[PDB]
């Protein structure tokens, strides 16, 4: 019988309960986005890695949902590698940042995918 | 039988109904169908107006293949018959009296075509799928809910403890039993407060937004609003309502309240089986589901597909589409009698529950896809290590499935394998899988 | 079938229900009646409380005369299960889920005994016969 | 004497009363008992209805053993006589007129059997024992309260200073004097504010939840509600009311307010001795206590057992049971004339006060057990080192007692010893015990 | 016994109390009186203020003539101890705790001197005698009320029928039983409506203003106000309250409501005998009456003098004066322990009821004079010809008495004669007098 | 005359004003629970050892009341030693945690006992 730790198990939504994605796993995910025709986009954050409620506490209001856009959504990119590259670019630049990859389905105007691509030391 | 009008050309604003009729021995179909329409809509006062303008009319009969005594009678009702924004009134007018017509052995409403000119008079869901993922910041996978058992007798403080344990493990929502309203063993305000304490703690711990469906179902509209008001004061994301027992009038009031205050609304379908189970009599769940999307709810318990024959899985998927999509093309194979255009009314997230186990994860993912909530009782609470681990188990199982799918694996062919590999690196998952591993492996 | 309790002595505060049950071929009545009661009312959280206090219980079966596959199963529900003054809640609790129990071909609720201790939590008619005349 | 009906079979819905009657010389008991019932409940208008339906009836007499001129007359009143949810009306109907009946020398109401069908028309306590421990997170020991003295003349700021000192020492509650409402020397809003500042500071310091019973008793219902409203704005846990001087109508309004806003309600029994002291005339405190549990309060001052003969300690324990438990079986040894079923209405915590000293801790613990609040005035405030140390003294004394008990020690046999050992390691306790140590040791 | 201060010079702003004390064998009077005062008003916090400023003090003892163990202890309380406009608080402070002091066998509060500086903080009666006669346009004779019997079980419509019959006969008021609030046999709104219909009809018929005391007594302040609100909507003149069972806090709220909306307030004294009957213990009705005049009521049930010894008739008249007049000089013969100046607070009309018959009319008139309401049950309802005739009977009896008195006749010497002559020309009166005529004539 | 310290006297409810329970004292308490038939259960916390009010301040709302469950309530345990064991287990795992033992009375559905079994360094 094991005890799930109440500390140090911070999560990041989809796929964050699985073992860290490997370069190939990452790539596979990027390709899926591509197969379905979603537009990949990187987002990063250095201060508030998690949701909080500073400005307001009414229903549905949370701070920290939005992260910073890394460059622009990657319209027309066709090579899941371009994407991985950017990730690489982003971590060199902000080794302390949390980096996630997101995908837009503009036909429905929704974010259809969002997973963590890199976490800073200790996360 | 000025009510059977096969020449009739339905209008874009008509409300159309597909009734499954089992006539009394002797009475012809045409007479059948004309009677459904006749006192499903409609002396001297009669000449003070125009019959023809407000009459329902049976413009079409169809023999049900296989069966004896069954037809599908298609009825058209004029837009004008209906009070704008009132599901209560749509229901009174269509299903208010005919189910008791002598001349029918049994009657079952199977579908309704809600025209765009009527759909636009409803608010629909307080938020709907897209808005909810965005408010919750959850994308790319079905949402996970935990069922707190027992159904009655738990104290407010123990409720919240189980709520916190279940959420901190990876589930997105916890749910109040549809029966828990306010009772001697647990008054509502106490539950709301403790659950709020528990969901915030689980949120702070995991870094993921959490919700607990706080049931606001109550004896009176005033009391129901008073409960949602406290949920609003606490700043929580979602409240719950039993739309059929509370009733459409109340539900429409609560859905408005939710829209105006930013609360998601989780709908429970208690009592539905009383009306929608019997194949010859009643109202098919798909009609109850369109009505909910019209009245409003962000989530709706839709049953489970777990152990359902394909023909059944199909009927289910037909009503899932009707709940979530903008336009659904007619498809009798799936029980869709009319093409339904929702003219951008938000979609509702289907909630799957009832005997779901982690080894069912692959199929559920597969069948419902990402826009659904999978709810577990015995799977969480019933895990050998408690609620949290129980929660991890389901969350890793779900994530394994999504990843697999994303990698191009066939969930239908490799379900057991995917589950089984995950067990290799999730003790929690491993513990949940032991009785199943023995039987299949 | 800790839910079939023919020994049970109904209390004055119990809510009693008479269900007309048409069991699935194979399943005995007693099992029938115990299932109506079991998810018509009711793990570890289970030990945080007392089952016995909040369980519906089938304290009686009866074969419907004439018919085949029909019994009258009598279920008792504790007063505490119900929110005072709420017909919505009485209905959710009694008829909320069982009509869809796999094991039943069909179920029909025929009657309910509303105890005086629950009746007194309702206003009832705004006026009633006498006042209206 | 159509009112004396020994044949009568009480109904489950009847309200039964046990009156201790001291008839006027000459008048037989049966006539006695028939008169209590006759104008305790009840011409031509008489024939417009049915007497028999609304009459109180004396279905039983009993000679009080020992005494001369005393019987116990048992009266039954129909449910219909009573306005639902109104203690004011139960009292007007039963005790409104008979105490002045010529023919009685004296009358004393000793008990009432409140049927479940009437109990269910009351909200009862805003929270009750279980909910309060859970909201306060306090389990396993009696709760400790401190009395702020003097009773009148302290300033709002000095009130809060004594409140903070007393709480930071280990006591759970501080209490406003029943007399402090709003006065020239201390207006209520000023007291509320300062006490709030003081209880938060003591909470932050110790890490334990604190409360101060803020008295909302007032001249009018409007003013009483206005005071509880500010306590709600301040976010504090408990308010206080003098139910007999304020009155049942007000108390019922405040208890509802508390339920609706999450505030615990501490009830003070000021004025009770005016009605419940004399053994031949009045209303026994047990009747006043059932009425409070019905009207509502989470706590109620019940007196002290300190220096009470066993027969007295017993009567006390009888009403404690009636306050806290769900079902109390008839027991004349303890003054329980009727079996009382509370059908899950929350229980009230008995509040023991009046001359309690640390060396009384063992017995109090023993007699009342964990579900009680022990209140100290002179024990805290009166300690040689001030309120805080005074507070430690009682808190360690209490904890020594609970531990001892938990270890299987006999509090009744070893009280003095347990206290005495604790003094060995609690200076604070040591200082409180010196005059006692000299006399007993 | 820093509380016994015979040197003390009472201040004009002091509240003075006269307690009838029955000390425990052994304890001297001075100690007695000092204990009444000591915890009837009042460590280090003690030095944070001045004891001397807020202490009650016994500045005088007196041996009760005749009796053994009884004194009259006179206590003075500082103005500052009391919350302005709060009878609840005056009562909590004075009678809250001392009645249970070990050292007293029994204690009875007999009188209180309410200083002008405290009287001015109360509204007092919504209207008072003078305003009420003027609003009702009734001058020159006691007012007549009819009691509707049975006490419980009558329907709303039968209530109003008896109300109309009784009023159309010459009585000014009808009265709801103190027990009729809202019940299964008669809900309040139905009663209010029917009574309103009945009093207007009787008003229209006779040409005289009528009133029905509509009882607003209720479980909660909110419900009590909701009932007076409907009486206001109906435009009726008077509502009723059971001040002791409802409580002072509620009563003060209703009396304010009445002032603000023009409604007269009839007060019923249900439960008083529980506290004011026993000569050694309790609170004398005169104290309960001053408290009512302070809290507010336009009318108050004061008992009957019918068959009371002169010493009793005297005590009664003492409290009548205290209720109606502006200034009452001290008078122990009548039980007036302090001179009471009411500084123009309106006077209350004493309501006499209980076994009054027409042949009692002469004495009642005589004893109470014009400023009183005489209430009859059996005299109206109990008349051989019904309520109306019953009503005529009393009204002519009363008028015969007033005329006689006005002509200089001695009501005390000629009562029987005056009645008897009236019977000569009032059949109605004649019918009411037959059993009496036989015994006296 | 001594001054009760306003600092460093943080408490934990029942029995926290007595000297730290010894292994035997602890055991005695566990046995009492057992004698009365309560179900023991451990709870631990590593961050907020004390009640606070972050999310809300309405009457009766406090954060930090709930702690994390250590494993499951110990249904049917019959040996007060099993319980002490778990405590041992819990401290090795979270030496920084506050650990308390709680007992359930399910007949009344209440927590009938709750005392601190171990505090981190400096408490």
């Amino acid at each position: 019988m094991q005890v799930w730790p109440p500390i140090n198990k911070k999560k990041y939504e989809t796929l964050s309960y699985l073992p860290d994605l490997s370069q190939e796993q990452l790539l596979s995910e990027v390709e899926y986005l591509l197969k379905n025709g979603w537009v990949p986009c990187l987002e990063f954050e250095t201060e508030h890695g998690f949701v909080y409620r500073e400005n307001n506490k009414s229903p549905g209001y949370y701070d920290g949902r939005y992260w910073t856009m890394w460059k622009l959504p990657m319209f027309g990119c066709t090579d899941a590698t371009q994407v991985l590259a950017e990730v690489e670019e982003a971590k060199k630049a902000y080794p302390q940042a949390w980096i996630r990859i997101i995908g837009f389905d503009n036909v429905r105007q929704v974010q259809c995918i969002s997973f963590i691509a890199y976490k800073p030391e200790g996360y | 039988l000025t009510y059977y009008t096969p020449e009739y050309q339905t209008k874009d604003t008509d409300i159309l109904a597909a009734f499954r009729v089992t006539p009394q021995p002797g009475v012809p179909p045409e007479e059948a169908g004309a009677a459904v329409a006749a006192e499903s809509s409609t002396v001297w006062t009669d000449g003070l107006t125009s019959l023809d303008r407000y009459k329902g009319r049976c413009y079409r009969i169809e023999r049900v293949v296989g069966e004896k005594d069954q037809y599908i009678a298609y009825v058209a009702y004029p837009l004008d018959l209906f009070e704008e924004g009132s599901v209560t009134n749509m229901f009174t007018s269509i299903v208010g009296n005919v189910f008791g017509f002598k001349a029918l052995r049994a009657l079952r409403l199977e579908d309704l075509r809600i025209p765009p000119a009527y759909v636009k008079t409803f608010q629909g869901p307080p938020h709907g799928i897209q808005v909810e993922r965005d408010k919750l910041n959850k994308y790319g996978r079905p949402l996970l809910g935990c069922t707190i058992k027992p159904k009655l007798g738990l104290s407010a403080k123990n409720y919240g403890r189980a709520v916190y344990e279940c959420l901190r493990g990876g589930l997105d929502f916890t749910k109040d039993d549809e029966n828990v309203n306010s009772q001697p063993f647990m008054r509502w305000r106490d539950r709301f407060l403790f659950c709020a304490e528990a969901l915030y703690k689980a949120q702070a711990e995991t870094g993921e937004i959490k919700g607990h469906y706080l049931n606001a179902t109550a004896g009176t509209c005033e009391e129901m609003i008073k409960r949602a008001v406290f949920a609003r004061e606490l700043g929580v994301p979602i409240v719950m309502h039993d739309y059929l027992t509370g009733g459409f009038t109340a539900n429409t009031s609560l859905a408005h309240y939710c829209r105006d205050n930013g609360l998601l609304l989780h709908i429970h379908r208690a009592m539905h089986a009383v009306i929608d189970r019997q194949k010859n009599h009643g109202i098919h769940f798909r009609v109850l589901a369109k009505a909910l999307r019209m009245s409003g709810g962000d989530h709706i318990h839709s049953g489970t597909v777990v152990g359902k024959l394909e023909g059944e899985r199909d009927i289910t998927l037909g009503f899932v589409d009707l709940l979530r999509d903008d336009f659904v093309e007619q498809d009798r194979s799936r029980g869709i009698y009319f093409t339904q255009d929702w003219v951008s009314l938000p979609g509702v997230l289907p909630v799957a529950s009832g005997g779901i186990h982690v080894w069912h994860m692959p199929a559920l993912t597969e069948i419902f896809g990402d826009d659904s909530v999978l709810q577990f009782g015995g799977m969480t609470l019933g895990h050998p290590w408690g609620n949290a681990p129980g929660a991890v188990a389901n969350r890793v199982a779900l994530e394994a499935c999504v990843k697999a799918r994303n990698e191009g694996r066939d969930l239908a062919q490799e379900g057991n394998e995917i589950i089984r590999e995950a067990c290799k690196w999730s003790p929690e998952l491993a513990a949940a899988c032991e009785v199943w591993k023995e039987i299949v492996f």
